[PDB]
């Protein structure tokens, strides 16, 4: 369907197979699913026709909205409260947007575990290595800042794994 | 006795003069229309009507905002190559670590 | 309707007290006992048999 | 904030131009349109606050709190009502008055944006508070219950009110906005020790902490049902709302300060439920629930991270709506028979059959029922408390096995049963307090439909 | 549920129970014999009558007032009033 | 024979309850019929590119009719 | 002969196999008649106040008031402060608290430890 | 309740400052008013305050 | 239950008390009528055997040796009649039984929906009013001065007079209410 984009939810093709039946007794799954069309699905399939050719009349639209970018903590001076308030605002954003970033894939790893069922463990690999790459990610970005959480805070934190790293980069070169 | 003082009085029942009583006030009309307008304010307007007005208060929390934000950048990294999730929440060529 | 002198006390330390206590928990004076004094603020209330 | 602030300072008017027998209809009236109008706050944004001025803010903690107010005068109206019907109505009106009064302050406490006119205001609630108990209890120890409450809580602000002074001296400013943008960190002194413990010592008083709680047993037990369902549903939630807003400059040293605290909170929640399982009053059980409940918060508070937080705020509503809720069922039975004895009236399943249903349901949400707010609440803490430490899963999983032991027993002993034979005066229930049963527990079931909107800035 | 009681079937089967009774004499056996002062019982014989009035009509008697009934009309009488029979 | 069964007086739990459904009905019912109307005729919005130039409301950020409102 | 039953604080000693129950003074039989006699005398008085047709309330019980009374309001004036309670409170208020204090102190030192150390399984902790 | 909440947390905090200020109240407030003892006093204090206060 | 209790039970009420639990408890332990009806022979022949004694001492004596043997011998579940205290169908009843006082708090229109009932009723009513001055007065002339020497009740001594607290006893609620 075009309710959603099918790269950013993947879903594998589908692969059904044909029946094959091997005896002359009747499938009663056949013979409800047979009345449960003509009963229910006929029904309901009329009464969503009807409404979507109600909502055809009244057609209108409704948009996304766009934030452009502003400077960040990092070049905010110290103490310049309008800087500061913007950039703590537009990090903020970014907090919210990474959050839902690891939702979707977390939802891709619930929905391929369903579907693959009985081999899970070998077929989903693929995205399990994706969910521990983006959770480590976000884990080092957001891991323990706190309640009172802030922009430089984060930056703060951030200036620590740098530090960290250049110190093990210079004794691993010693 | 040591005072002049009252006889502690009887606890007064509204049932026996207003068998039909609400037990809002001894008056019978002032009961009766006080519980019309608390039942009719209280249930109907607040309840009903701040339940549906929360029910669709809305998105100023950016929810649906964030939900799409967060697709589109899916799309366009894994499009690109690029990781998921940006491993610095900063720019460590703005950043200057001390010497 | 009860008056100050049907509440419970401090420790009976004089047989009148502790005739007066039996009295006011309506118990005879042989069967009244009351806690001992290790000052738990038990009182004068009556020690009664530990059962259900 | 000013469309809700005037509304209230037009009901001291109206209150005292309105007929004798038209205060109770007239306030009650205007009381749930100026609730109508205050469920309007609930619409706040993800990034920042609502600023509405130089002076009032609302944010996503503010808000519910503020609706919880404003639901909560009607209701005590409709007790006070019930209670105080021989009154004059010169004492009527100033009744009304005084409950308005509180009501304005708690508004302007929860919206305002400095801590020196928060704390102006905070401190400003003790007074009608103080003369609603110390006036129109019912029994001699009122007048101690209010001096206990009064001198706890004062000597807990007055610290409080010098580290303020001080904390602005020193930064420029006291604006919430403004100081946790200009936040800095806290170092480990001796000055910052004891400034620490002047703020949250004031809260922690407010709360309160155990140890510093004997206050509660006494103002709830004595006050009247109004000043019962006021204190217990809204003044308790000031001690943690300012600890929520003051912790944003006391780190890092929160980390280090928060053990004895931390402690008290858990052990004392172990021992206040225990002390529920063994109450001869009803009011008390009542009041030591309380007291467990804001230990939780507490903790919560203290462990200062952001799933405990959305637990705090979800714990704090839920608790005012089912502590405001199991005072008036006391109060009713009390006016049924005139003590607060839990064992002087049994059977009222048989002769009052609504109100053993009313009871059930208050008692069903006293504990942790799923999927109640009240559950939501204790267990983001217990899971905050789980990251934090392993054996806080111990405590609380004893604290909730004793919650529903005694809320179970407080059932047990006033429903079911057989009745009490010579007490037959037990007339059949008011309409007036079943609609006011109604209107305490409806609210909570549609908050736990809509659990955001009560979860705090944090979601 | 079960058919309501009355005092014609208490009695009957009172008298049932004291004629299957050895020690008591069928013929000379009215509602209005004593158990010791005319028929020459004693307490333990009384006993097991109460006994057996218990097994009979499915509900115990309290030794204090079981001690009292030394009439076949007072046990009708008594087994009537606490089964709340009135005619 | 019918003996009469004695109970509390239910009359006065009866009227609050017929009082109380009501009243939530009063107002329930008409929001209910509402919200269903303009569900069927007003549908949500559908989600569009800002064209150029072009400078939208806050409630043409938002989807549903009555959140608009 | 038979295994004699030994009594407990929770499963206490039957009146059957009681001593006394089979050692009856002359006195005990007059305590018995007093026991008997103040029982009755608050049975009738209790009889009367409930039949009285003109009774609308609640028979207030004065035992009943006196032991709600003394279970609270009466503790604290009849509090001294004895050896036995000074122990038994500093003990049941004080070592609880530390005796946490402790654990938790402990528990999150070895914690601190292994973060510090780098060797702590904290992998997919995102919620904290 | 009894131990804790009735006796020692009464004692600790509310019981023994109350027992403090209501001693220290008697004692400022039992005088016999006597102009010589508080003249005397005066003295007292005049001296201490020039000799100690330089 | 219905008759009031004495000072002190008497060795006879003693020994039939045992009588008759240890006849119970051993009707529990021979499940089958034709045994039961054997044991319950000799144990009465036990109770026969000891029946002549006029040593008080040495009756008490045999009286406590025959307590300790039953507590002894006891059954650890002794069968216990539905509606006796220990019994499964004990108090089942008691959330059903509801009083006349919370009769007469009934709406006019309850009332009305009964209005033969409520007549009789109010005969009743009636009575008990009219009654009470002269019970008290007939309880209060009969007291000795010291107070009641026990819990019995005397009977109406008069052609028009009604036995002294009988409103409860006479009003309680059916066994079986609802
Ligand atoms: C008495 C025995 C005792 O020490 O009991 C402590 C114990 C606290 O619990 P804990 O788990 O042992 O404390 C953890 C560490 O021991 C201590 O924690 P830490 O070593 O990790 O460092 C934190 C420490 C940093 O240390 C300091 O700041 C010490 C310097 C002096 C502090 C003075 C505090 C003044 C303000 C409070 C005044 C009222 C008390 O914080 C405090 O000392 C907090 C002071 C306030 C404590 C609680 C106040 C409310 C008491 C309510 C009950 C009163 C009855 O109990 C109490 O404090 C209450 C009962 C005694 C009073
Ligand atoms: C909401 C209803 C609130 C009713 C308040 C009282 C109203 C009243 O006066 O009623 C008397 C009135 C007539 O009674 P009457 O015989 O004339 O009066 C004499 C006595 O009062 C008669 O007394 P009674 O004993 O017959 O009382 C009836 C009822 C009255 O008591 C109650 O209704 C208690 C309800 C509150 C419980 C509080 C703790 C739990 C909090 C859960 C919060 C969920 C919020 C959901 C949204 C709610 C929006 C309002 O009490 C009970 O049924 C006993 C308590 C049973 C609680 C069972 C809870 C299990 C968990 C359910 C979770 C469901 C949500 C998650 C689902 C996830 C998976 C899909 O009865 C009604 O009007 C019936 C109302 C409905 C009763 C059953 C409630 C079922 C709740 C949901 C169960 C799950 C299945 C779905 C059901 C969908 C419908
Ligand atoms: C008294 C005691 C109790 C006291 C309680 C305490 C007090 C409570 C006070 C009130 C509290 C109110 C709280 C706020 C609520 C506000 C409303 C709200 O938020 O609505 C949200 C939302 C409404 O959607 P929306 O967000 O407004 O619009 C989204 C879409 O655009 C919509 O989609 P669409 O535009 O494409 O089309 C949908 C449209 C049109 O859809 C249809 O027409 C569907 C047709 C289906 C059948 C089709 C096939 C058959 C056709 C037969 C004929 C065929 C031939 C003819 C065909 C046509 C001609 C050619 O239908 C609707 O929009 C229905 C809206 C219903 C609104 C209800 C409002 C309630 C107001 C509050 C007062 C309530 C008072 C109580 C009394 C209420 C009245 C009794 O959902 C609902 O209202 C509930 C829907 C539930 C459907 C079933 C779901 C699954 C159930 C099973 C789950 C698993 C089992 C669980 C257990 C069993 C179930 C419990
Ligand atoms: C926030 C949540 C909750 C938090 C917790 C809240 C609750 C817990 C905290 C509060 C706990 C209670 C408050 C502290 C104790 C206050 C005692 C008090 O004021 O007593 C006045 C009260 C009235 O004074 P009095 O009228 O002159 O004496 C009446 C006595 O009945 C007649 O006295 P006596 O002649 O029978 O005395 C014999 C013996 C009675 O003492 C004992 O039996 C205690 C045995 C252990 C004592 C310590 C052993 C080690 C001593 C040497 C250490 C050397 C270090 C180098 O005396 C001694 O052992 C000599 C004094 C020992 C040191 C006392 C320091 C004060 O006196 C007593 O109660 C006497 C005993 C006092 C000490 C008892 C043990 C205290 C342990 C404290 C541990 C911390
Ligand atoms: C099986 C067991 C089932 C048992 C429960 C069955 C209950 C009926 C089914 C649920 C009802 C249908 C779903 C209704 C639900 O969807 O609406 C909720 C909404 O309910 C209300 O929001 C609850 C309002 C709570 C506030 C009450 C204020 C009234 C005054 C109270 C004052 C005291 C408050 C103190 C604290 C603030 C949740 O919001 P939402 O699903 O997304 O709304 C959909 C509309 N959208 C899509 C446009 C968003
Ligand atoms: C009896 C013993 C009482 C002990 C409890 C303390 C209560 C009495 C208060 C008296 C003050 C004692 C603490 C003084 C702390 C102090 O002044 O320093 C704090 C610091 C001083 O810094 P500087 O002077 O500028 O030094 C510059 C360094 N270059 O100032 C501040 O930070 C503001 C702090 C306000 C003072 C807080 C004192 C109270 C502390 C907590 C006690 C309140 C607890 C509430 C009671 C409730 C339960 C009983
Ligand atoms: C060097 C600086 C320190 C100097 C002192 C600092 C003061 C610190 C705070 C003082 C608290 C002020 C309240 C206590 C004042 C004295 C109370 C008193 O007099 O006690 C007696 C009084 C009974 O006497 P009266 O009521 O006056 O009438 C007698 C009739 N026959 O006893 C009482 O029960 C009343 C006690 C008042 C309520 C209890 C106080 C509340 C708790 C106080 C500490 C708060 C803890 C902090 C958290
Ligand atoms: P009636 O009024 O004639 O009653 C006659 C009485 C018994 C009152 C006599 O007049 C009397 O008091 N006689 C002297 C005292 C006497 O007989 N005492 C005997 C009582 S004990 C006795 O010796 C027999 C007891 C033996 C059985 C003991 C039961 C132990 C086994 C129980 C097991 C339970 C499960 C099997």
């Amino acid at each position: 369907p075009d309710s959603w984009d099918k790269d950013v939810y993947p879903e594998p093709p589908r692969r059904t197979p044909a029946p094959a039946p091997q005896t002359s007794l009747p499938n009663p799954v056949t013979y409800l699913t047979k009345i449960f069309d003509l009963l229910v699905d006929r029904p309901v399939t009329l009464a969503r026709e009807f409404i979507e050719q109600q909502h055809a009349k009244n057609r209108y639209y409704y948009y996304h909205r766009e934030f452009r970018r502003v400077p960040d903590i990092t070049e905010c001076e110290e103490k310049d409260i309008l800087c500061m308030f913007e950039a703590e605002m537009q990090w903020r954003r970014d907090y919210k947007v990474d959050q839902e970033i690891v939702n979707i894939i977390q939802e891709r790893l619930k929905a391929c575990q369903q579907r693959e069922g009985e081999s899970y463990r070998q077929n989903c690999a693929k995205e399990l290595e994706q969910f521990t790459q983006v959770s480590k990610a976000f884990q080092d970005r957001y891991s323990d800042l706190g309640a009172h959480y802030s922009a430089r805070k984060c930056l703060a934190k951030q200036k620590q794994r740098m530090l960290a790293e250049r110190k093990a980069a210079k004794e691993a070169a010693a | 006795i040591r005072l002049q003082e009252d006889p502690d009085p009887e606890d007064e029942n509204l049932y026996e003069k207003n068998p039909d009583s609400h037990g809002y006030d001894k008056d019978p009309i002032v009961d009766l229309w006080n519980m019309r307008v608390v039942f009719f304010f209280g249930f109907s307007i607040v309840l009903v009507l701040g339940s549906t007005f929360v029910a669709y208060l809305p998105d100023y929390r950016m929810q649906e905002w964030a939900r799409r934000e967060a697709e589109r950048l899916v799309k366009y990294r894994e499009a690109n190559g690029l990781p998921l999730m940006e491993s610095n929440c900063f720019d460590p060529n703005k950043i200057q670590l001390p010497e | 309707h009860v008056t100050k002198d049907m509440f419970p006390g401090p420790y009976p330390k004089t047989p009148e007290e502790r005739a007066a206590a039996a009295k006011k928990y309506n118990m005879r004076v042989e069967d009244y006992e009351p806690y001992p004094d290790d000052g738990m603020g038990y009182g004068d209330y009556p020690k009664l048999p530990d059962r259900s | 904030m000013l469309k809700i602030i005037i509304p209230t300072t037009m009901l001291l008017p109206m209150t005292w131009m309105s007929k004798h027998n038209m205060i109770w209809i007239n306030a009650t009236v205007h009381s749930l349109l100026i609730s109508l109008i205050s469920l309007s706050l609930l619409n706040q944004l993800g990034e920042n606050s609502l600023n509405f001025s130089l002076t009032f803010f609302s944010d996503s903690l503010s808000a519910p709190l503020l609706v919880l107010t404003t639901w909560l005068l009607p209701l005590m109206l409709m007790a006070s009502q019930s209670h105080l019907s021989k009154e004059t109505t010169t004492r009527k009106k100033l009744y009304i008055t005084m409950l308005i009064l509180l009501q304005l302050f708690l508004i302007m406490t929860f919206t305002a944006t400095e801590l020196i006119l928060f704390y102006i205001l905070f401190e400003a609630t003790l007074v009608p508070t103080l003369i609603i108990i110390t006036r129109w209890g019912n029994q001699t120890e009122r007048l101690n219950a209010g001096l206990y409450f009064l001198f706890y809580t004062l000597a807990g602000s007055l610290p409080l009110l010098v580290a303020l002074v001080y904390i602005q001296n020193t930064t420029g400013s006291l604006n919430f906005l403004i100081i946790h943008y200009w936040s800095h960190p806290l170092s480990n002194s001796w000055s910052n020790i004891f400034m620490w413990l002047a703020c949250i010592m004031a809260f922690m008083v407010k709360m309160p902490l155990y140890g510093l709680h004997l206050w509660l047993p006494k103002a709830h037990v004595e006050a009247p049902i109004a000043g019962s369902m006021v204190l217990a549903a809204v003044l308790l939630k000031l001690g943690g709302y300012g600890m929520m807003r003051i912790t944003t400059i006391l780190n890092p040293l929160t980390n280090y300060m928060a053990y004895p605290f931390l402690m008290l909170s858990m052990w004392g929640m172990i021992m206040t439920s225990s002390i529920c399982l063994r109450q001869t009053d009803l009011k008390s059980l009542i009041a030591y629930s309380s007291v467990s409940h804001m230990a939780l918060v507490i903790v919560a508070i203290m462990i200062q991270t952001p799933w405990s937080f959305m637990g705090a705020t979800a714990l704090m509503i839920a608790h005012g709506l089912t502590s405001s809720m199991l005072f008036c069922l006391a109060n009713t039975n009390y006016e049924r028979v005139h003590s607060r004895t839990m064992i002087l009236a049994r059977g009222l399943q048989t002769l009052l059959p609504l109100m053993a249903t009313w009871w059930l349901v208050a008692s069903l949400t006293n504990l942790a029922l799923p999927p109640s707010i009240n559950l939501i609440g204790e267990l983001f803490i217990i899971t905050a408390s789980f990251s934090w430490s392993n054996i806080t899963i111990i405590l609380m999983g004893m604290n909730m096995m004793i919650t529903a032991l005694y809320s179970l027993y407080m059932l047990i002993t006033t429903q079911r049963g057989k009745y009490t034979h010579h007490i037959n005066n037990i007339k059949p229930s008011f309409t007036r307090e079943n609609a006011l049963m109604a209107l305490h527990i409806l609210p909570l079931l549609l908050l736990t439909l809509n659990p955001k909107m009560i979860l705090g800035p944090l979601y | 549920d079960a058919p309501p009681l009355t005092l014609e079937a208490i009695k009957d089967r009172v008298l049932y129970v004291l004629k299957l009774y050895d020690k008591i004499d069928p013929e000379k056996l009215s509602v209005n014999s004593h158990f010791m002062k005319d028929l020459g019982l004693d307490s333990l014989d009384q006993v097991e009558i109460i006994m057996a009035m218990e097994d009979e009509f499915g509900f115990e008697i309290p030794d204090i007032d079981a001690e009292k009934l030394m009439c076949p009309q007072e046990i009708v009488d008594y087994i009537a009033d606490k089964k709340d029979v009135y005619e | 024979k019918r003996l009469f069964i004695i109970k509390p007086s239910g009359f006065y739990d009866r009227r609050f309850l017929k009082l109380m459904r009501f009243y939530i009905l009063l107002t329930g019912i008409p929001v209910a019929i509402g919200i269903t109307l303009v569900n069927v005729f007003i549908g949500e919005a559908e989600l569009a590119d800002i064209p150029e130039g072009y400078v939208p409301e806050h409630w043409e950020y938002f989807k549903h009719p009555i959140s608009r409102w | 002969s038979f295994p004699k039953y030994k009594p407990s604080r929770l499963a206490t000693l039957p009146a059957t196999l009681d001593p006394a129950e089979y050692d009856i003074s002359p006195e005990t039989r007059k305590a018995q008649a007093e026991r008997l006699a103040i029982r009755s005398r608050l049975k009738r008085e209790y009889l009367l106040q409930y039949n009285d047709p003109n009774r609308l309330g609640v028979i207030e019980d004065p035992a009943l008031i006196r032991w709600t009374y003394a279970r609270s309001a009466n503790i604290y004036p009849n509090f001294r402060p004895t050896p036995k309670t000074s122990l038994l409170g500093a003990l049941f208020g004080i070592g609880p608290l530390f005796f946490w204090y402790y654990v938790f102190k402990t528990d999150r030192d070895k914690k601190e430890k292994l973060i510090q150390e780098g060797k702590l399984d904290q992998t997919f902790n995102i919620s904290y | 309740s009894s131990l804790l909440d009735l006796i020692w947390l009464e004692t600790i905090l509310p019981k023994t400052t109350s027992f403090i200020q209501m001693k220290m109240s008697i004692m400022v407030s039992n005088q016999k008013g006597l102009i010589k003892l508080y003249f005397l006093s005066f003295l007292i204090t005049i001296m201490i305050s020039m000799t100690l206060f330089n | 239950a219905f008759s009031a209790p004495a000072a002190y039970l008497t060795h006879q009420q003693k020994v039939l008390r045992l009588y008759k639990r240890a006849l119970r408890h051993l009707e529990s332990w021979c499940v089958h009528r034709d045994k039961y009806r054997y044991f319950a022979c000799l144990m009465r022949a036990r109770f026969d055997e000891h029946k002549n004694e006029k040593d008080m001492v040495k009756a008490t004596q045999l009286l406590r040796q025959a307590e300790e043997e039953f507590w002894y011998g006891q059954h650890p579940q002794p069968y216990i009649f539905p509606e006796s205290p220990g019994g499964t169908s004990y108090e089942r009843y008691e959330c059903y039984k509801v009083p006349e006082w919370c009769l007469d708090d009934w709406h006019p229109s309850e009332k009305a929906m009964y209005p033969d009932y409520f007549a009789k009723r109010e005969q009743w009513k009636r009575l008990r009013r009219e009654s009470w001055e002269r019970e008290v007065k007939q309880l209060q002339e009969e007291t000795p001065p010291g107070g009641p020497r026990t819990e019995a009740l005397p009977p109406a001594r008069k052609e028009g007079d009604l036995p002294p607290l009988w409103w409860h006893i006479v009003t309680r609620p059916r066994e079986r209410p609802m």
